[PDB]
């Protein structure tokens, strides 16, 4: 995933 | 006993805080394997996968059946003092646990610190924009 | 650190010592006490009153040439306390939480066991009164 | 010391  | 502010340095309590997680059996980032790489549960209604480093406090959302969480962390926060315990939580010495959370205690400040400086900066961006359109 | 685990602090089992008698010259000063694993609860019966903060052992009548470690293993020789050869915050996570557990275990047969007493006083009280009643 |  990724940062918000 | 730890009171509630030092719980989620056991695994099993930020086991328990992934409820409805999607990602279970046959996945890579089951809530187990969250939890051994320090995540927390932290959904909201805009994301509700969102999770959260809880010694580093780096939130990271948009989760894929395949992702490795242990990878994820030390991708998006290197530096995390989390990441460099190799030993279980019970062979810490109190005299390592209580350092561990003073750099923890710093991380949240830190974070606390960063969040009301973007808010800041947002505010700011408003009152340019209103006076631009005021000045024309 | 929270509030709930001070007395495992020996720092800490010192400061509870207010106004205590013997000092520099007696054998069972405040930090020899502390070290012993000792807290003072005066009373004002006994503001002599001393108690270890594992095994929850009270004792009075404190004389200056007692060594508190000795005065220790002969009252409550049970006690795990008196087994930890190491300092606090070189105490391993589970070393810590296992003589916490311990601890705790030690709060509620004391209190248990003075429920007990209380009881079996009432207890009889209330046949005596009855005796008395049959005349 | 004793006992109390
Ligand atoms: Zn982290
Ligand atoms: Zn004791």
């Amino acid at each position: 995933a990724v940062p918000i | 006993t730890l009171p509630p502010a030092w719980q989620p340095f056991l695994k099993d309590h930020r086991i328990s805080t992934f409820k409805n997680w999607p990602f279970l059996e046959g996945c890579a980032c089951t809530p187990e394997r969250m939890a051994e790489a320090g995540f927390i549960h932290c959904p909201t209604e805009n994301e509700p996968d969102l999770a959260q480093c809880f010694f580093c406090f780096k939130e990271l959302e948009g989760w894929e059946p395949d992702d490795d969480p242990i990878e994820e962390h030390k991708k998006h926060s290197s530096g995390c003092a989390f990441l460099s315990v190799k030993k279980q939580f019970e062979e810490l010495t109190l005299g390592e646990f209580l350092k561990l959370d003073r750099e923890r205690a710093k991380n949240k400040i830190a974070k606390e610190t960063n969040n009301k400086k973007k808010e800041f900066e947002e505010t700011a961006k408003k009152v340019r924009r209103a006076i631009e359109q005021l000045a024309a």
